[PDB]
């Protein structure tokens, strides 16, 4: 929630945690540069410049900057993201794993397991499609000379890539462990905010040879401050419903007479499965690059044209809703309330509770959702105004930047909390 | 604003007016906390990238 | 140069499928690990978990390196 920072330092316990991310970062960081054998990057680097390889930017940017320098880890944790979403799916779908996650954690496992090996699969998949697609359908544009586009280049690239996906799961999976935070989140957090200097420093580079006018780049920082304390005022604010009991012997309370229902869950996890969504036809029209309907279509989900980001601030608000909606049990809560002998003054303990409450977290999260897709809109319309352009400054950027940290801090805080009384 | 269910924007207003707000201390702290993390985070992996790249290029 | 170039191909595809094989077999804790954080008070550490750990970590380094030398072979 808030500070939490020197005393987290402070701890030896906690100093473990972050000394261990901080490694395991260094390791993906130093992996990020191993390149994908058969690879020129330069050529894809400058391919990137380009209005057919701008659209790319949505999935180099989530890819943690490995995309142009196609290292082993070329998609990031997207395969996997991808994998959690569609295995979403298939659970909604069909019954035959809900029965598993019926049967208890012992089908959760099994849920899990399947995710996993989808994500590797998904790595596999997607390997040899950009591979077979993008990278030879020119053909040889993107290829290093003296490799071929036949069958030996794809196994190269499969066989890469496959390794490369689950070394960082399970990467992301120790993090999750042994440190601080989420694993994939936290990782994803890297990704985007390591390009972070280099742009301030090229940016103040630019400054001095009247190229950027040094007001547009004040007046942006100054943005993005506005930005974090917005989103800082926003996730800490909520709404109390006051509860009373219980005298005589039923209570007597003896405990917080209010419930806090918040805006935001929070959770990072919906801008990321939109930003996935956002990018599954990005990623499926880019590689056929010669044909001008698919870059056309691409296009169309590019988040910095209006379509595609309009598309994605709908995404965006839809999937924070729906997730902070979800995450928000008022069935546990009102249970709670009956056995404690919980009565809000108005009403009878029971469902008509649920109803009610229902009925203020619809008219409530409304504000919250829209207030997300409000950061997702902003950005992009201040770099079009402003000189600066970034697509590591977009809103769903500051969007993961400011949910990760959030998500981080108040979990220590948390076990802090939990580890005094 | 459509016909023919009524806007229930209002109690959208009405349940937004009954928020709590947080305090002045509680904004400040947490900017500076997520200033203080992403800040941290930033600083140390450019210096990764930055020492990594430069190793890198002793290869050749 | 042909047999040293495919078997180091081989040694590159054996140590991949072997990686890939640990971490399948290798599950987290109280799953998932894309859902939460995790608890911070205390955790143990299993010898099985702690050596497919000191392996599969070695056998990140070699697939690493041995993707230097692929993607560095004239």
């Amino acid at each position: 929630m808030v500070k939490a920072f020197w005393s987290a330092l402070q701890i030896p316990e906690l100093r473990q945690r972050v000394l261990f991310t901080l490694l395991v970062l260094a390791a993906y960081r130093l992996g990020a540069f191993i390149p994908t054998p058969g690879v020129d990057l330069d050529k894809i680097q400058e391919f990137l410049r380009t209005a057919q390889g701008g659209v790319f930017g949505i999935i180099n940017l989530f890819s943690g900057g490995n995309f142009e320098r196609f290292s082993i880890f070329a998609l990031g944790i997207m395969p996997y993201i991808t994998a959690a979403i569609i295995m979403q799916i298939l659970v909604t779908v069909v019954p035959a794993l809900e029965k598993l996650s019926k049967e208890g954690e012992e089908g959760r496992r099994i849920i899990n397991q399947y995710t996993r090996i989808g994500g590797i699969a998904l790595g596999a998949f997607q390997g040899f499609f950009l591979a077979t697609a993008f990278l030879g359908a020119e053909g040889g544009r993107f290829l290093l000379p003296g490799w071929s586009p036949g069958p030996f280049f794809w196994f190269v690239v499969v066989v890469t890539q496959v390794a490369g996906i689950a070394l960082l799961l399970w990467m992301a999976e120790r993090i999750t462990e042994y440190g601080i935070g989420n694993g994939t989140s936290l990782i994803i957090f890297a990704g985007i905010v390591v390009e972070w200097l280099p742009q301030i420093l090229r940016t103040i580079g630019l400054i001095r040879t009247g190229e950027v006018n040094l007001v547009a780049f004040l007046f942006f920082l100054a943005f993005i401050v506005l930005a974090f304390a917005g989103m800082a005022a926003v996730q800490q604010a909520e709404r109390r419903i006051p509860v009373q009991y219980a005298r005589g012997a039923a209570g007597y309370g003896g405990q917080a007479t209010y419930i806090p229902i918040k805006l935001n869950a929070a959770g990072v996890i919906p801008i990321i499965f939109a930003a996935a969504i956002l990018q599954i036809p990005i990623f499926l029209a880019a590689p056929f690059q010669d044909n001008p309907v698919l870059q056309g279509i691409a296009n169309f989900f590019n988040p910095t044209r209006p379509s595609g980001l309009f598309i994605e601030v709908l995404l965006v608000i839809l999937f924070t809703y729906v997730y902070t909606a979800v995450q928000f049990d008022p069935k546990r809560i009102a249970e709670s309330l009956r056995e404690y002998g919980g009565f809000i003054p108005g009403i009878r303990p029971g469902e008509p509770t649920v109803k009610f409450l229902e009925h203020i977290v619809s008219r409530l999260t409304l504000w919250g959702a829209l207030f997300l897709g409000l950061v997702t809109l902003l950005p992009q319309i201040i770099q079009n105004l402003t000189g600066i352009h970034s697509i590591a400054f977009s809103g769903i950027g500051l969007l993961i930047v400011v949910g990760v940290a959030l998500d981080t801090l108040r979990q220590v805080e948390s076990q802090l909390m939990l580890r005094s009384y | 604003m459509f016909a023919r269910l009524i806007r229930y924007f209002q109690e959208a207003r009405a349940e937004l007016a009954r928020v709590t707000w947080p305090t002045r201390e509680q904004v400040v702290e947490g900017t500076q906390a997520i200033l203080l993390f992403t800040l941290a985070f930033m600083v140390i992996l450019g210096l990764y990238d930055t020492v990594f790249r430069f190793l890198i290029g002793l290869l050749r | 140069m042909d047999l040293l170039y495919t078997l180091v191909i081989l040694f590159y595809l054996g140590v991949a499928g072997l990686l890939v094989y640990l971490v399948l077999v290798q599950e987290p804790k109280q799953g998932a690990g894309d859902l939460m954080g995790g608890s911070a008070d205390l955790f143990s550490a299993r010898g099985v978990t702690g050596g497919l750990y000191r392996l599969t970590v070695i056998l990140g380094v070699v697939f690493a390196a041995l993707a230097l030398v692929i993607g560095l072979w004239p």
